[PDB]
Formats: structure tokens, C-alpha cells, sequence
């Protein structure tokens, strides 16, 4: 659904769906080639 | 940096006798926020 | 009739193999990704 988040500080407006990139343990959120905010990593359950 | 020490790490499995060559990047362990100032170490040697 | 057969049989081959040309259409597309892209990497900039 489009809503707005803020993931640890981290804003924006969008959908959110489920993905498959696999995160290091360590990254929090992911961005594209072009640097801009792609993929995010849900504090509470470590989901992506 | 800003008054935090960084610590960055990697166990490497070694094929051959001492420093093979490869690439391996260190993916942070833990950050912590001292803020002191650091110009000297020393490090310990374990003594049986 | 045959010679002309012959020429048009080395078309296919000339085009792509030997470079030159066919990078005009190449360069107009890379050049419009590449100004779309930095258009967008602008956005990231703080401007002092
Ligand atoms: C934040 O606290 C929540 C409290 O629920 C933790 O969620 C639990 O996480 C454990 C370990 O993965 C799961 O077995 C439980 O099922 C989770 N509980 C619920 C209600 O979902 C969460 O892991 C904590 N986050 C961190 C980073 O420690
Ligand atoms: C320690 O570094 C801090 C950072 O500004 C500074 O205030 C202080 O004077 C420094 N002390 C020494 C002995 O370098």
C-alpha cells in the first residue's frame, strides 16, 4: 500500500513489499545505482 | 571518527603458509562511542 | 546478379564484427541514459 515510513531516522513515501536481496548482517538499507533509497531493512524482525 | 572507534574485522581462511593472495573485505563488528584521543598502542601477548 | 549476392551476403558480417559504424544509435542512447541518470544523481547534492 502506498504509505509513509521511517525506518531509524530514514523517511520517505512509497510501497513496501517483500523482497529477495539478502542483506549483510550489518547493512541497514539499501540504495540503487543512481543513489537514491531502494530497500530497507525492518528494525524490528530483521525482514527486508 | 567524530569521537566513535570503529572496529572492522575478518577471519580469512588461509590456503598456503602466510598471506595468500586474494581479496577479502572486513565488514564491521561493533561501533562504539568513546571519544578519547588515541596516538599510542601495545599489543599483549599471552604468556603460559 | 552473383556479385551483388556476394556483397549483400557480407552485410551481416560488416555491421557488427568491424565496429565503425553502428555506434551512432549506441552513443544517442547511451548519451540520453546518461543525462536522465545524472539528472537524477543531482537530487542527492546539497548545494552547500
Ligand atoms: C525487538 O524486540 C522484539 C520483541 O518482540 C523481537 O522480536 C522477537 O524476535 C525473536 C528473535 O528473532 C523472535 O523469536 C520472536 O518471535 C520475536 N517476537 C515477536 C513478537 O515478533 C526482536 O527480535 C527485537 N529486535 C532485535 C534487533 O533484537
Ligand atoms: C584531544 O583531542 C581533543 C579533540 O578536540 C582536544 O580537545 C584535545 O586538546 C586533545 N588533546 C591532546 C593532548 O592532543
Amino acid at each position: 500500500k502506498c504509505v509513509n515510513f521511517n525506518f531509524n531516522g530514514l523517511t520517505g513515501t512509497g510501497v513496501l513489499t517483500k523482497s529477495n536481496k539478502k542483506f549483510l548482517p550489518f547493512q541497514q538499507f539499501g540504495r540503487d545505482i543512481v543513489d537514491t533509497t531502494d530497500a530497507v531493512r525492518d528494525p524490528q524482525t530483521l525482514e527486508i | 571518527i567524530d569521537g566513535y572507534f570503529k572496529i572492522y574485522s575478518k577471519h580469512t581462511p588461509i590456503i598456503g603458509r602466510d598471506f595468500p593472495q586474494g581479496f577479502s573485505a572486513l565488514e564491521p563488528l561493533v561501533d562504539l562511542p568513546i571519544g578519547i584521543n588515541i596516538t599510542r598502542f601495545q599489543t599483549l601477548l599471552a604468556l603460559n | 546478379a552473383n556479385q551483388f549476392n556476394s556483397a549483400i551476403g557480407k552485410i551481416q558480417d560488416s555491421l557488427f564484427s568491424t565496429a565503425s559504424a553502428l555506434g551512432k544509435l549506441q552513443d544517442v542512447v547511451n548519451h540520453n541514459a546518461q543525462a536522465l541518470n545524472t539528472l537524477v544523481k543531482q537530487l542527492s547534492s546539497k548545494f552547500g
